Order: structure tokens, then C-alpha cells, then sequence
């Protein structure tokens, strides 16, 4: 027997995301994670988007 | 900008930190390395790596000699880096005995080959040779390793003792009786014409002028000789194109006291050469005169 | 658009010559002052049995040996770089804004993770050295066998 | 990298970046009602069984 995901997975776009991508063309997946961190000084990531 | 930083006392690099320690510091980190005090950080010399064949490296097994650059126009390695001892053998400076000994101890392969090379192109020394300055460790194989001084006093790494450099006796002449306690030593190369080969002499000058017109002067005084061969090549040979009796290159400047006479050994075989302990290297380029 | 997702840094694994099991073949022994000597001996005193042979033969006689056995230096290097931001960055600050905030964090860490990767390699370099030593040293089996 | 002896040579510390990119490939069925059938579904006639 083996546990297996009951469901799929949903993805959610931020709306700091909508602007990215307006402007720079481009989305950052879990954009304020990366600002907080950037800002915070830790360069190792907490884990995978 | 304020006053007290305008006035304050320049920076200490003597007592401040070094850069891995500054970093090692911020994290509270420590890693196995003895990451506090930077060897050479204080040298003031301006060091080169060189890379030699093993035929070469003899009589730099001892620290000290002049390492000089000579062309091949091969497309295989175009420069091969000799040592002033070994181009004595070349010289017409030389005594017998000498040539004879620098002709044994030098029979390694490629050394051979530096001599075919340096008078199988029509071209004269001059146009062929370039110096690096002196060299002061050794690391043998079936290549060595060299590092060189351009812009340099010459040391150990530690400073913990000087390092001289040695010139062979043939090759050295002084053109003085007396001397001040700041002289600078020349390189010179000068050319007999009147043979059928461009017969070169090789020659080291120390001397307290530091002018260039007054030491043209007075070597075009003591070579006469060679001057007036020069000008009998030319008038009676036409459609040949000779140039430059001598050429003259800067090469140091040493305090007159230091000056000694001492003997090298390698191989068991013993060599007379002249030293110069507290020297320092200062780079010109050739330049010529008639 | 064009989305990138997450980014990933190498984890890069670390080793050491103790937790390795060729440190079981080796000793060592750590020396501050190294550097100074060139010249490591020890020396072996063996007296060997002789049996008291029969009547007529020749006799033995009262023998040793002495021997020394000598020392093999293989230093090793690794050499490693800073551009010149890192190196100006480390020790200086620009109107402290945020984007100079970020600037010093880089250059700090990217310093000390060369230090850090150096230092492994150094460890790596080691335990290579010491198979090397002691490879160059090994006999074939055909002669050990026939020894 | 690993160290060596002097005169050897020496490894370079070096770094490197991949980007791996993305694939496409849409799926498609038609499923057909019959055209009485969706009349009768649609709407019904007067009361019958």
C-alpha cells in the first residue's frame, strides 16, 4: 500500500506577478518570497516554487 | 567631507585587516585555512611564472642569473627562454678555458638547439634577444619552472634573506677606477665586422653615469676598434647593409659597495662569476649607437 | 509572458580524508612548523638469531644491521580568484541604498564561498596526494607473490 | 576540484548555468448526441407514458 496526491496541485498568479508581467514581460514565480529574501540577505532559497 | 576625515592619518593597511578576514569575520565563520596573514601581501616586486626545458636549467639551479627571451620563427614554440651563462658560449668575450667548460656542462639536447637557432638566421643578436630580468627559484622535472623579477629588489619570499645576482667574469668591465656609491649596470653588445662571420661580443657594464650621451661617449672610446671594423665592412664590401657596432641596454642599479667576487659550482664543475647582493632591477629597452 | 520558475544552486556535497577509509591506512599527525625543516628520518636497530650450527661446518658469528629510512615531500596548491568588484565592494558602501546592501551581501558571499570551495578542494587535493604516494609505492601482485 | 603538485597543472575555479525549456502537446475528443435525443430532452410533448 502507498500514499499517492489525492488531487492536482493548483498554481496560484500573484498579482505583483500581473504587473511583471504587464511590464518586464516576464513572471517571477513566487515573486515576494524572492524580494523578501533578496532584501533579507540569504541568498539560499527556502525551496522550490 | 568634513575636516577630521581630511585630516585624519592615512589609511593602515598595517594593522587593518585583510579582505578573507573582514568576510570570515561578518559570517562568524572559520575554515581550516590559515586564512589571516597573506604571503607577498607587502612585495613590492613585480613577479613573472616562465616555463623552461630541463637542458636549460643548469647554473640556475643556483638562484640568481639573467633570463633572456629568444626568437624562432618556427610555428612550434617561438620563443626559448636562455640564460646569460649559456649565450657566453656564442660570445667572442670569452676565454678558452671558459667557453670550453659552459661547452661541456651545456650539452644537453635543447640546448644545442638554441645555439643553431640563434645563428642560423641571417639577422644579428640584437634584433633577436629581449631580457626579463633576473630569476630566483627552481622546481626541476622534464620542464622547470622559473619566476622572474622586472621591477624588482630581489628576495625570498619571507625577505628572510636577499638574493644576488651573479654575471660571469669574462663578461665583466668597468670603465672607471673609482666608484660613487650609486652606478648602474649595462648590458652591451658589440659586433666585429671584420671577420667573415658578424662576430658578436657580449658584455657587462657597471658604471655611475646614468646619462646616455656621456656613455655613448665613452663607449665609442674604448671600442674603437670595433668601430673602425664596422666602417671598413662598409666601405669595402658595397650592397651589404650593415648597422650598429654596439647596442646598449639598462639593466639595474646597486650600491658600489656591494660588489663582490665569488666562485658558483654545479655539477662539481666550478665557475669564476662577479656578484652583486643588494641589486635591483630597472628594465630599458635596446637602443643603438655608431 | 514568459515564466521562469525556481531557480536551483548546485548542494554541493562535502568530504573529508578522516571520514574517507583510506585515513585507516594512513596516520596523521598535524604540525604547525612544517614549514622550516626539510628532512625526516628513523632508523631501525635488528639483531638476527643465529642458529649454533653442527661440528665441521663453519660457525656464524655475532651480526646486525642498521638501517634508515628517509622522507618523500609532495606539496600541493590550489590556487583561486576575486574580480575587482567583489574586492572593492567588501570594503566600501555607496550612499548605503538598498542596491549596495545588495551589492556587499554578493560579494561577501560569493568570497567566502570560494573560500569554502578552496577548502574543500585542498581536502580533495590531500587524500589524492596520499593515494599517490602510496600507489607510486605498490608493487605489482605477480612480484610480491613470487617474493 | 582536487590539488596538485607543483609544476603540475593547476584546475581553474570554474562555474556553470543550464536552462532547461518546456514542450507543448494538447489533447482533443468530440463525444455526439443525436438529434432526436436532444429534442427530447430539450423539451416534452403533451403527457404521455
Amino acid at each position: 500500500t502507498v500514499s499517492a496526491p489525492a488531487t492536482y496541485g493548483n498554481f496560484v498568479l500573484s498579482p505583483e506577478n500581473a504587473v511583471t508581467a504587464i511590464s518586464y514581460h516576464s513572471i517571477l514565480a513566487d515573486f515576494n518570497s524572492y524580494k523578501a529574501h533578496l532584501t533579507s540577505g540569504q541568498p539560499h532559497l527556502p525551496n522550490d516554487s | 567631507m568634513d575636516a577630521r576625515a581630511v585630516a585624519k592619518r592615512p589609511r593602515d593597511p598595517a594593522d587593518e585587516d585583510n579582505e578573507l578576514v573582514t568576510a570570515l569575520k561578518a559570517k562568524r565563520e572559520v575554515n581550516t585555512i590559515s586564512v589571516r596573514y597573506l604571503y607577498h601581501a607587502d612585495h613590492q616586486a613585480l613577479t613573472a611564472r616562465f616555463f623552461v626545458p630541463e637542458g636549460l636549467v643548469e647554473f640556475e639551479a643556483q638562484p640568481g642569473a639573467l633570463l633572456i627571451r629568444m626568437e624562432t620563427g618556427c610555428d612550434s614554440p617561438r620563443h626559448l627562454y636562455i640564460s646569460l651563462y649559456l649565450l657566453g658560449i656564442r660570445a667572442s668575450n670569452v676565454s678558452a678555458s671558459t667557453r670550453c667548460l659552459l661547452e661541456s656542462v651545456y650539452t644537453a639536447s635543447a640546448a644545442r638547439a638554441a645555439l643553431q637557432w640563434l645563428d642560423l638566421g641571417p639577422h644579428l643578436l640584437h634584433r633577436r634577444l629581449e631580457t626579463l630580468g633576473c630569476v630566483k627559484t627552481v622546481s626541476l622535472g622534464i620542464t622547470s619552472l622559473l619566476t622572474c623579477v622586472m621591477r624588482g629588489y630581489l628576495y625570498n619570499t619571507l625577505k628572510t634573506e636577499v638574493f644576488a645576482l651573479m654575471i660571469p667574469k669574462d663578461m665583466y668591465l668597468t670603465w672607471e677606477e673609482t666608484r660613487g656609491r650609486l652606478q648602474y649596470v649595462y648590458l652591451i653588445i658589440v659586433y666585429d665586422y671584420d671577420g667573415p662571420e658578424t662576430r658578436p661580443g657580449i658584455y657587462v657594464l657597471t658604471s655611475s653615469i646614468a646619462h646616455w650621451q656621456t656613455l655613448v661617449d665613452v663607449a665609442r672610446g674604448k671600442f674603437a676598434r670595433e668601430r673602425c671594423s664596422f666602417v671598413n665592412r662598409r666601405i669595402t664590401r658595397p650592397r651589404q647593409i650593415p648597422l650598429c657596432t654596439g647596442v646598449i641596454q639598462k639593466l639595474g642599479w646597486c650600491l658600489a659597495d656591494d660588489i663582490h667576487t665569488s666562485f658558483l659550482v654545479h655539477k662539481e664543475l666550478k665557475l669564476s662569476v662577479v656578484r652583486l647582493d643588494n641589486f635591483s632591477v630597472e628594465l630599458g629597452d635596446f637602443r643603438e649607437f655608431v | 509572458f514568459e515564466a521562469i520558475f525556481g531557480t536551483f544552486c548546485n548542494r554541493l556535497e562535502w568530504v573529508y580524508f578522516l571520514t574517507s577509509g583510506l585515513a585507516a591506512a594512513a596516520h596523521a599527525i598535524k604540525f604547525h612548523d612544517l614549514n622550516k625543516l626539510t628532512t625526516g628520518k628513523m632508523l631501525f636497530h635488528v639483531q638476527v638469531p643465529r642458529v649454533a650450527s653442527g661440528a665441521g661446518l663453519p660457525t656464524s658469528r655475532q651480526t646486525t644491521i642498521m638501517v634508515t629510512k628517509y622522507s618523500e615531500k609532495s606539496p600541493i596548491t590550489i590556487p583561486f580568484e576575486l574580480s575587482a568588484a567583489c574586492l572593492t565592494y567588501l570594503r566600501e558602501t555607496f550612499e548605503g541604498t538598498i542596491l549596495d546592501k545588495i551589492l556587499n551581501v554578493e560579494a561577501m558571499h560569493t568570497v567566502l564561498r570560494a573560500l569554502k570551495n578552496t577548502a574543500d578542494a585542498m581536502e580533495r587535493g590531500l587524500i589524492h596526494s596520499f593515494l599517490q604516494t602510496l600507489l607510486r609505492k605498490a608493487p605489482p601482485y605477480f612480484v610480491v607473490q613470487t617474493l
